[PDB]
C-alpha cells in the first residue's frame, strides 16, 4: 500500500482492470513462448 | 529414401521451424567434419 499497509496488486474496480488483465495474460503467454514453444498461444474458453 | 526425408521435415516442421533441413555438401571438398555437428558441448547466451 502507498501507506505501507501491504495491499493486494491486483486491480479490481478501477478503470485500468481489462489493461492490467491483458498485460497479464500476455507476460504468462511470452513466459511460455521463451520457454521453447512457438505455435499457439493460450486458448479462449467461450461461454457465451 | 527421397519417402524417408519427406517425413523427417514433416516431423520436424511442428517443433518450431521455419525452413527445410540443409544438406551436408560432401561432393565439394573438405578439410574437417561440419562444426555445426563436431562439438559436444556448445554455449548459448540465450540462457548464458
Amino acid at each position: 500500500k502507498d501507506d505501507g499497509k501491504r495491499v493486494a496488486c491486483c486491480v479490481h474496480g478501477m478503470a485500468t482492470f481489462p489493461q492490467w488483465h491483458r498485460l497479464y495474460v500476455v507476460q504468462l503467454e511470452q513466459k511460455l513462448g521463451k520457454k521453447g514453444l512457438a505455435d499457439i498461444g493460450v486458448p479462449y474458453w467461450d461461454w457465451t | 529414401h527421397r519417402l524417408l526425408t519427406v517425413q523427417a521435415e514433416n516431423a520436424l516442421r511442428a517443433k518450431g521451424f521455419q525452413d527445410g533441413l540443409p544438406y551436408w555438401d560432401w561432393t565439394l571438398p573438405m578439410t574437417a567434419l561440419p562444426e555445426i555437428v563436431a562439438g559436444e558441448t556448445y554455449v548459448n547466451p540465450e540462457t548464458n
